[PDB]
């Protein structure tokens, strides 16, 4: 069922710098694509991002459900929402349809604020199609192309890293993973968030 | 002060009696039943001249073989008429034959007392003069908010119903011809109006024994009846 | 039956007697102001003074935001306000869920006035004793401002004032308001009509609260004025 | 994993005339290859001038006949006249189609005499379709007897022709047909009830068939 | 095998009379055309009980609508009602196949309705096992502005040839004619036997070979 | 005074006024009378006629073979009770293929009286029923707006019932062990006593039921013959 | 089975689809009208699948969008129309599935001329061009080859003519008759083509 | 049968809610102080007969690890409100996996109180909660009313002679007050309010010391503070 | 209360809540409707505070469907609710019949709904009088009226709201059959201003055809009010 609209997402961490990336394919009947702009990354808060991989309708439906819940939370509390709270709420939503579930394997990527000045701690985690959370503290990968990404990251991860080197690392890992999957690819985007700014870049991938 | 279904000390329900008060005002109507068929009529209480007078109709048809004549709160009356024709077509679906008029008035009376929990909220405040033809023969029936229904050879409802019943008592006779019944109905109706009788000022319907079909008289038939009307 | 309050039941004159008492409750409340400006829409108000130990920082009890592009000012009972604020936020995010675009303010105020009309008509529950000055921006109609009431009536207003001494405030708005005007001029006029309504020559910075909504840089945002900013505004008002 | 359908087996024969209708049926109940009892009438009288016969599941036909008699009695109570056979036919059509998705295992025949002294005969399927006829048969033996009735009544593929038919010859033809079915089918029966309807009421006789 | 087409003097509707429980025919005479309204007819195909019950139900609802509103219903509205109610029983086992044809205020109109809510407007339709044969013969020899006699002859021959290569279809032909003021039954029922031995084997010598 | 606003309030004396008012509605209703002997229960009643053009209203009703009733009070309530009893007897004969026990049916309708008297926002029926049947014995039962039922040798309902009751207790001993004809005659004398202003074929109803005698209203000719016998 | 084609560029939009009413092995008609659903305003909905499913879904979506526009007295945005159709299709997919493809198109003041692909499992995304059915295989690569920025409506119609010629020549159902629906310059023009 | 017993009078004023405030004003007082590095809720309990034990009755409770509460009014109302507030904190923690914010809990309980004012066949709650807690956004102190409206305080008092206690607490209070001085001001405020003599088992105190669990002081610690 | 009868028969046999709804209607602003040949004119008054109120937000005169239109007088919130109900029923009819809803069906449905709320527990009557304008199924213009009691009838011309009797008396002695569009607009503007202060800003008039509803511009209304002001003086 995940061969229908195959996709992949990825996210790494570094020294006061975090990265998230995805492929831009939308499939139909497995072996014929229809679009090269379907971004699996969705901005949700000023320092929280979420990567949804799986069936496209379930990706979109889960995006609107989470956007509803999020914007409700910032409007009532009148303050910015935390990554852990969003992760727990996402796990509850995926569990709430434990039977007949959303066929989506999401991830969460963002920053953790520790007020005292303020320190931005990286945060990354991944989920099954039910909400099997597992904190990882380094590279997090999820999708049909997950095995190739797991293979690439350990060879290419260098612990904490500069944001430029992080972009090179995550870009090479994603491009080498997507080239070895037939139903995943067709371009890529790499979002590198920092406290000062976010850099969004698209890669000259084997989109063909 | 009190609920809808509160008995009086005399055993009468207050809401039912007040509903009987409401039917005392309204458009006068007259019904006659004879061997060859049934006749109904109404005074056609026209409003100001800007009204079309086609939409304002007092003689509707429950089915192909049933007519009616309303009195009292008219929106409630149309609700009762709608339920009646729905149930008659339900009979026509469940059973091939045409529904008897007695069963139709019984269902109408059953709906009228629906406010008593034994959903609606108060009595309908409507009096109907239903008429039709079936295998048993032509007949007409009377309905009122109290639920009792009584079957007639000739009757009337509305404002000038008492004088209409008196003239019908004086003039109606058994073994009557249908033309005699039509001229009798127009004589009684003309005597109980306020305005002079005319073509647009009156409406008539009838269900013949042979046709067994509802048929509202048009302007030509009404003028023909008026021209041969004694005075 | 014997203990019934006769809520959803017409008067002899056709008024229901309950929305009327709700409106007298509105007229005794603290005043709220509304203004539409070329740069934005403003919902200044007046705090009721309960005690000096109330937290001055934040504690915006009159103006609330329904979304990033919608925000309103309360002119009645606070609990009846806040439950309807929650319903409004629910309706906004529900429309964004259904259609994937922001809800126009006209749709939203139609929904709040519809649900308020329901308890006025259906059942035997009392109406909500609250009247809002809902304002916001949309691409269909731009900056708008409305006036809701417990009856479920709503009407558009370029500038209006509700609550106690609303006659004097509306007179000042009729005298001073202009079609095209700056945000600073609108804020100064808001201080002027608040001072006139409060029977004070100079407004007190602790006794008032201001907010504005501008579609600046193609991204609408709300600002809520702090004590220092209100002090600077009152200094400009005294200078002017 | 329980199938709520068994063919108890049987046959009901029907034939009409100018002013009469003849309906005949077995009096055997059975299971697949064994017989319960030698006397189980499937014909149920509905009105003074109408009867109904059936074949299939015994419980379904009993429930259907008693339900139809309930509806007829309620109709007479509410409306103060007996229902006609066409009325009963449409009522049975609506009753059968109410259970469309769990249908009655009952192939029905509805016989009687109209108000104009005409012997009618309606024949049914399990679901509710119905059509008037001058001859019909249902049950296990339906394929056996139905060509014979077509030869006798319609009498196509013939040139000399003979339409002179009366009540006794029609009855004797029905006795011959049910005897042939009893010889040529195992579920048919051992005693049969020849219901005859006329303007002067209803009469019922009984006949003894083979016991095998 | 049902049939319906539109021409200068209204609409002609033709049907067979067979009825099959499988390999065995239940009854050779039936009526597959119901007067749903005085000005509207409807053919019948597929499951007999389903189509019969649902056209009678539609006739009931049409009597409700006409008697309330005091206006004759159109064929489009009846077809839409039928397709809506049949779609509610989707995936349940119904096999209703219907061709609704009649005159209304718009004009002469014709619709096809199926168990799957398949409302299709047209001027020529045919449903059943022998639908293809009737379609073939009409589209070989159907034209607008031909006489009523030619139309009934064409419909009768099409129903005959549909019965000729279809065991499911047979019995008798019932050709009806719809016009402005209701309808008339041109052929109440006519045996296909003499029809065959008039059309294809006019000389009664030797078996016909094909 | 103020304890008659609702049906759920006991007075200081301890009386439901609404139920008493329903009984008052029964007492103002038209007449009826029933008599039984050893193997026959005869029922009769005066059919209301409000005008010379009006025809007589239905008074006697049929519920089931060998069971029938008569009416006095609100007619719509009688319609509801008749439909309930007809459905109950027909359902019993459906599911069990036997005639229903009559007193179980009487308890059922009395329960329907009770549940409407008891809960608020509902009214008791303004009608009493005169149930007559032959369940292997002639029997006459009674119902009241309160949940209650009693069994009688003879009974009367509403109108000038005092004259009828005086005649019945004056002649109760002779009702047992007399033929059906004299039984019908005595019932007509009781109704004529309730008249106090003449009995005719149109304005009276009559029904008979007994052993080997299902419930059947008497024809016009036989009723005219009995009326002429009463006149003579 | 039912071929739908769609193309979008600067200042035009084109939709296309075969005109065939298939039942079993035959055609009820060669001039079908059950596939296109005109919406009030510069909007349209093209459906493909079983006839009853597209009839119910298209009428339901069209008449609800009309209800929105009449109640609110404003023209619904194209993006709102597309995502509302997707949400309705997904909801009905989870309970009472509608096997029906989609091609939402329209014009908006804020977004301009735009098109949306959508599958029978509500697999929706904006595209400049797309197709549905088995004929999507034999026309989509043509659309890649001859599409370029700053296109015109006549060039688009030439591309559609090439696709129709290919579907007649090579596709198993040699589809001859087609119906088009062009949106440009605040007009909605319909054409009928027979290659 | 469900109809609003609470209704608008002429001039409104919500007379049942006014009677609920009259219930609160006659009930035993409670108070709370917000300090620089802590928050206090304190209340006096009536001078008990010897049969009562203070280890059973508790006007001070805890909803979560960091959140406390005190009331002044009907005890059963406080019990059901406390139980449902615990359920609200629990469902929020089940969803978002964290200790509940003070503001969200205050909003929900205010909405529930409004629902009971609005709902038919009921009467308002006859108490006035006083919730205190600590979270990411500093310390908070809130005050629920029978109306279902919440107010953010830095120091407040409830119950009998609440105006005089408010004035006294206004006289002796600073924004940068230490936690021990806040406790001393609470003791002096309730001592002025009681018009009698105090000791252990006559007063009860709850406090949250910095980012640590909410703590209820035993009688030994209060006796140490009284000296 | 919830599910109990609040409207009931008085001792005189009148449902007093319905007459109270009629006084609520009579306090509401006036409205007029005319028809002739193949079109209709709808007029409603207007009241706004100058320099503060936005005239665009007013929705006294509306469109229900492709052809049907509606005007009302009474409580505006109840009017909005019943308007949304009728629009829902219009699109429900158009999905179950595949023909646009005729004016007679919508007038009957509005009367049915108002009688339903008048004849059920837990709901008071809709305190509004509406009059619907639209084309019949046979392409015949007919305007319907509707009272809170559920009474409805078809009129050639009729008015509602404040001083409706005086306006209806005026229309009886000035209505003509098959008038021009300018003549109908002139007659409606005279009729509404018999009982309304003379100014262009106090009315919102529109004209209905088979194409669509078209609101008359401010300049034509200003010319018309000036012309009748000259005519009166
Ligand atoms: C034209 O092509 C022509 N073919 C046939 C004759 C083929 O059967 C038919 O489809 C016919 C319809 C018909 C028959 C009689 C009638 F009064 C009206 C009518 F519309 N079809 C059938 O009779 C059913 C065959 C069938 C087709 C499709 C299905 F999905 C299921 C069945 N047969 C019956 O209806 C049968 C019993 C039945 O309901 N079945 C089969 C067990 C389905 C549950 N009933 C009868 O034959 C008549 C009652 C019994 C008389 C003793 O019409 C046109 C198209």
């Amino acid at each position: 069922i995940y061969n229908y609209n195959g996709g992949c997402v990825l996210g790494m961490s570094g020294s006061n710098c975090v990265a998230i990336a995805c492929d831009l394919r939308l499939g139909a009947n497995t072996f014929t694509t229809v679009s090269t702009k379907f971004s699996k990354i969705f901005k949700m808060n000023n320092n929280v991002y979420v990567g949804l991989s799986g069936l496209a309708t379930d990706i979109q439906t889960l995006y609107e459900i989470l956007r509803y819940r999020v914007n409700l939370y910032e409007v009532r509390q009148d303050a910015e929402m935390d990554v852990e709270c969003f992760a727990n709420m996402l796990s509850s939503i995926l569990y709430s349809n434990r039977f007949s579930p959303y066929f989506v394997n999401p991830i969460v990527v963002g920053f953790k604020l520790k007020h005292y000045k303020v320190n931005y701690e990286p945060y990354l985690t991944a989920y099954d199609l039910i909400g099997a959370k597992c904190e990882t503290r380094d590279f997090v990968v999820n999708g049909v192309t997950s095995e190739q990404l797991f293979g690439m990251c350990e060879s290419l991860y260098v612990k904490d890293q500069d944001e430029n080197g992080l972009f090179e690392t995550i870009s090479q890992c994603l491009l080498s993973a997507l080239d070895r999957d037939c139903i995943s690819g067709w371009g890529a985007e790499v979002l590198v968030l920092t406290p000062e700014k976010i850099i969004k870049k698209k890669l000259k991938a084997r989109m063909d | 002060d009190r609920g809808v279904n509160t008995f009086s000390p005399e055993g009468r329900l207050f809401q039912v009696e007040y509903a009987l008060g409401a039917i005392k005002l309204g458009s006068t109507a007259v019904g006659i039943c004879v061997n060859d068929g049934v006749i109904l009529a109404s005074e056609r209480r026209i409003s100001s001249t800007l009204i079309e007078k086609d939409s304002v109709e007092k003689l509707l048809s429950i089915d192909d073989h049933i007519g009616c004549a309303m009195s009292g709160l008219m929106a409630d009356a149309r609700t009762l008429i709608d339920y009646a024709r729905v149930e008659c077509n339900h009979y026509k679906f469940i059973y091939n034959e045409n529904i008897n008029i007695k069963s139709c008035v019984e269902l109408i009376s059953e709906l009228a007392l629906d406010f008593s929990n034994l959903i609606m909220s108060r009595p309908f405040g409507v009096a109907l003069l239903i008429g039709g033809v079936d295998k048993n023969g032509p007949c007409l029936w009377y309905t009122e908010p109290s639920g009792t229904n009584t079957r007639f050879s000739a009757a009337s409802i509305g404002s000038a119903q008492e004088g209409a019943e008196l003239l019908l008592q004086e003039n109606y006779k058994k073994d009557m011809t249908f033309e005699q019944a039509e001229i009798l109905a127009l004589t009684v109706l003309r005597q109980v109006m306020e305005d002079k009788l005319s073509t647009s000022n009156v409406e008539i319907c009838a269900i013949k024994k042979s046709d067994q079909t509802f048929y509202k008289y048009n302007t030509d038939d009404i003028s023909r009846i008026i021209d041969v009307l004694p005075s | 039956r014997r203990y019934d309050s006769r809520t959803t039941t017409f008067s002899p004159e056709g008024r229901l007697y309950q929305v009327e008492y709700a409106l007298e409750a509105i007229n005794n409340a603290s005043i709220t102001i509304g203004l539409i400006t070329k740069d934005g829409v403003i919902l200044g108000a007046d705090k009721v003074f309960i005690s000096k130990l109330i937290d001055k920082a934040n504690n915006y009890e009159k103006i609330y935001k329904i979304d990033k592009h919608i925000f309103c000012g309360v002119a009645g009972l606070n609990a009846d306000a806040n439950i309807l604020i929650n319903q409004s936020r629910l309706y906004a995010q529900r429309y964004l869920y259904n259609y994937n675009e922001v809800q126009p303010v006209s749709q939203l105020v139609v929904q709040i006035c519809d649900i308020k009309q329901s308890y006025t008509q259906y059942g035997g529950l009392r109406p909500y004793g609250v009247s809002f000055l809902i304002g916001g921006y949309d691409t269909k109609d731009g900056y708008q401002l409305y006036h809701t009431d417990p009856s479920g009536n709503y009407s558009g207003w370029f500038a209006t004032a509700i609550g106690t001494n609303n006659l004097t405030a509306s007179s000042v708005l009729k005298q001073e308001w202009k079609n095209d005007m700056t945000l600073e001029e609108g804020l100064l006029l808001a201080l002027k009509t608040l001072a006139k309504s409060t029977d004070t020559e100079i407004p007190k910075s602790e006794k008032i609260e201001l907010a504005y909504l501008t579609n600046k840089d193609g991204e609408v945002y709300q600002k809520y004025l702090t004590e220092k900013e209100i002090e600077e505004l009152i200094k400009l008002y005294t200078q002017k | 994993r329980w199938y709520p359908y068994i063919d108890n087996g049987g046959t009901v024969i029907g034939l009409t005339g100018k002013d009469y209708v003849i309906l005949a049926a077995d009096t055997r109940l059975s299971l697949s290859y064994s017989i319960y009892t030698r006397f189980c009438p499937k014909i149920s009288k509905l009105t003074d001038k109408c009867i109904i016969g059936s074949s299939g599941m015994q419980s379904d036909i009993k429930t259907l006949h008693s339900l139809l008699q309930k509806k007829i009695q309620l109709f007479v109570l509410e409306h103060s006249h007996y229902p006609d056979i066409h009325v009963i036919a449409r009522l049975l059509c609506v009753i059968l189609y109410s259970r469309r998705f769990f249908p009655y295992y009952a192939f029905n025949i509805l016989a009687g005499v109209d108000e104009n002294n005409k012997g009618v005969l309606y024949n049914y399927d399990s679901v509710g379709s119905y059509c008037e006829a001058t001859h019909s048969c249902v049950g296990s033996g339906s394929q056996l007897i139905l060509p014979i009735l077509d030869n006798r009544v319609e009498q196509k593929n013939q040139l000399i022709k003979n339409t002179n038919f009366n009540l006794g010859d029609d009855i004797n033809f029905v006795k011959d047909a049910i005897t042939s079915a009893t010889e040529r089918d195992i579920y048919t029966g051992d005693k049969t009830l020849i219901y005859v309807i006329d303007k002067m009421g209803i009469n019922v006789n009984t006949l003894d068939l083979k016991q095998d | 095998t049902t049939l319906a087409f539109k021409f200068k003097d209204g609409i002609i509707v033709a049907v067979d009379s067979r009825a099959s429980m499988g390999s065995f025919i239940s009854s050779q005479n039936v009526e597959k055309i119901i007067e749903i309204n005085k000005n509207i007819l409807g053919t019948m195909a597929g499951g007999a009980a389903d189509c019969l019950y649902w056209e009678k139900y539609l006739g009931k609802i049409i009597k409700i609508y006409e008697l309330r509103n005091n206006e004759k219903i159109s064929v489009r509205a009846a077809s839409t009602i039928l397709s809506n109610i049949l779609y509610q029983y989707k995936g349940y086992g119904l096999c209703c196949g219907i061709i609704l044809s009649g005159y209304d205020h718009t004009g002469f109109n014709m619709f096809y309705v199926d168990d799957s809510g398949k409302k299709v407007e047209g001027n020529l339709f045919s449903c059943g096992s022998g639908s293809t044969y009737a379609y073939s013969i009409l589209d070989s020899a159907y034209d607008y502005n031909l006489n009523l006699d030619q139309a009934v002859e064409l419909a009768r021959n099409a129903i005959y040839h549909a019965t000729f290569r279809d065991g499911g279809s047979g019995g008798k032909v019932r050709v009806f004619h719809i016009h402005k003021n209701g309808y008339d039954k041109i052929i109440e029922g006519e045996d296909v036997f003499d029809l065959h031995y008039h059309y294809t084997n006019p000389e009664q010598k030797d078996q016909y070979v094909m | 005074n103020l304890y008659d606003t609702d049906n759920i309030i006991y007075s200081p004396e301890g009386r439901l006024y609404q139920v008493e008012y329903a009984s008052e509605a029964i007492k103002q209703g038209t007449c009826a009378v029933a008599i039984k002997s050893k193997d026959y229960v005869v029922v009769s009643g005066l059919k209301k006629c409000i005008s010379k053009l009006s025809f007589p209203q239905e008074k006697i009703f049929k519920i089931d073979d060998y069971i029938g009733i008569s009416m006095s009070g609100i007619t719509s309530d009688a319609k509801v009770l008749t439909k309930f009893m007809q459905n109950e007897c027909l359902s019993h004969k459906f599911l069990y293929n036997e005639n229903i026990n009559i007193e179980s049916l009487v308890r059922s309708v009395a329960d329907k009286y009770q549940k409407n008297t008891q809960k608020s926002s509902k009214r008791a029926f303004g009608v009493g029923l005169m149930i007559a049947a032959y369940h292997n014995e002639p029997c006459i039962f009674e119902t009241r707006p309160n949940g209650s039922y009693f069994e009688y040798d003879a009974l009367s309902f509403g109108a000038r019932s005092h004259a009828s009751k005086t005649y019945l207790e004056k002649n109760l001993h002779l009702f047992e062990e007399c033929s059906l004809e004299e039984l019908i005659l005595h019932c007509l004398k009781a109704l004529k006593c309730s008249l106090s202003s003449e009995l005719t074929i149109s304005n009276t109803a009559l029904a008979v039921v007994g052993k080997n005698h299902p419930w059947q209203e008497i024809s016009s000719l036989q009723l005219e013959e009995y009326l002429s016998k009463v006149k003579m | 089975m039912d071929t739908l084609i769609g193309l979008r560029g600067n200042n035009f939009v084109v939709l296309a689809a075969d005109t065939y009413s298939i039942n079993s092995i035959i055609k009820l008609k060669n001039d079908d009208n059950t596939k296109f659903y005109d919406i009030h305003g510069n909007k349209c909905l093209l459906l493909g699948g079983s006839i009853g499913d597209r009839l119910q879904f298209g009428e339901f979506i069209r008449k609800n969008v009309h209800l929105y526009q009449y109640q609110n007295n404003t023209d619904m945005f194209v993006k709102s129309f597309a995502f509302f159709t997707r949400k309705n299709l997904a909801y009905y997919l989870r309970r009472n599935p509608f096997e029906v493809n989609c091609l939402i198109a329209g014009y908006d003041k804020k977004d301009g001329y735009q098109l949306y692909w959508c599958d029978y499992l509500s697999n929706m995304d904006s595209v400049n061009k797309g197709a549905h059915g088995y004929g999507a295989y034999l026309v989509s690569a043509i659309l890649d080859k001859y599409y370029h920025e700053n296109l015109t409506v006549d060039e688009a119609l030439d591309i559609f003519k090439l696709c129709f010629e290919e579907l007649k020549k090579r596709f198993l159902l040699t589809q001859i008759n087609y119906e088009l629906r062009i949106m440009y310059d605040n007009k909605v023009e319909t054409q009928y083509v027979t290659v | 049968y469900s109809f609003s017993l609470t209704t608008f009078s002429p001039t409104g004023k919500l007379v049942q809610i006014e009677y609920a405030l009259n219930r609160v004003s006659s009930s035993s007082p409670a108070l709370g102080i917000r300090a620089k590095n802590g928050v206090i809720i304190a209340t006096e309990k009536k001078s008990p007969n010897e049969l009562i034990e203070e280890n059973s009755i508790f006007k001070i409770q805890q909803i979560s690890e960091h959140i406390g509460i005190v009331y002044a009014g009907m005890p059963g109302d406080f019990r059901v409100l406390l139980k449902r507030a615990r359920k609200e904190a629990i469902r929020y923690s089940l969803q978002y996996g964290s200790e509940i914010l003070v503001k969200e809990l205050v909003k929900i309980i205010a909405s529930i109180v409004q629902e009971f004012t609005q709902t038919g066949g009921v009467r308002p709650f006859g108490l006035s909660l006083l919730i205190c807690g600590v979270d990411v956004y500093g310390y908070h102190l809130y005050q629920i009313d029978p109306s279902g409206c919440y107010f953010n305080w830095m120091a407040t008092c409830v119950g009998k002679d609440y105006q005089n206690n408010m004035s006294f607490l206004e006289k002796r209070y600073n924004k940068d007050i230490e936690i021990e001085d806040a406790i001393h001001t609470a003791i002096l405020t309730l001592k002025e309010s009681y018009e009698g003599v105090l000791n252990e088992k006559n007063i009860e105190i709850g406090v949250a010391y910095d980012n640590k669990p909410f703590k209820i002081l035993t009688q030994n610690e209060i006796k140490d503070y009284l000296i | 209360s919830y599910d109990r009868a609040i409207t009931v028969f008085s001792p005189d046999g009148h449902l007093l809540q319905v007459e109270h709804a009629l006084e609520a209607v009579k306090k509401g602003g006036c409205a007029v409707a005319i028809k002739s040949s193949n079109f209709a004119v709808l007029a409603v008054e207007k009241k706004n505070i100058p320099k503060l109120q936005n005239p665009k937000t007013t929705e006294k005169l509306i469109k229900l469907d492709e052809h049907n239109c509606l005007a009302f007088a009474g409580l505006n919130a109840d009017a909005r609710v019943l308007v949304n109900k009728t629009r829902l029923e219009c699109q429900r009819y158009y999905l179950n019949m595949d023909e646009p809803a005729p004016v007679d069906y919508i007038a009957k449905y509005v009367a049915k709904v108002q009688q339903k709320f008048t004849h059920r527990g837990g709901v008071r009557p809709f305190g509004i009088a509406t009059l619907i304008a639209g084309f019949k199924n046979n392409k015949e213009i007919c305007i319907y009226q509707t009272e809170p009691s559920g009474i409805y009838a078809a009129w050639k011309a009729q008015a509602i709201g404040k001083n409706a009797k005086i306006v209806q008396e005026f229309l009886e002695k000035n209505y003509q059959e098959n008038m021009e569009q300018k003549d109908c607009i002139f007659l409606a503007l005279k009729a509404i201003f018999e009982v309304v202060e003379l100014s262009s800003k106090n009315v919102e008039v529109a004209l209905l055809t088979e194409k669509d509803l078209t609101f008359i511009e401010e300049q034509e209304i200003n010319s018309m009010v000036e012309l009748i002001d000259q005519e009166r003086t």
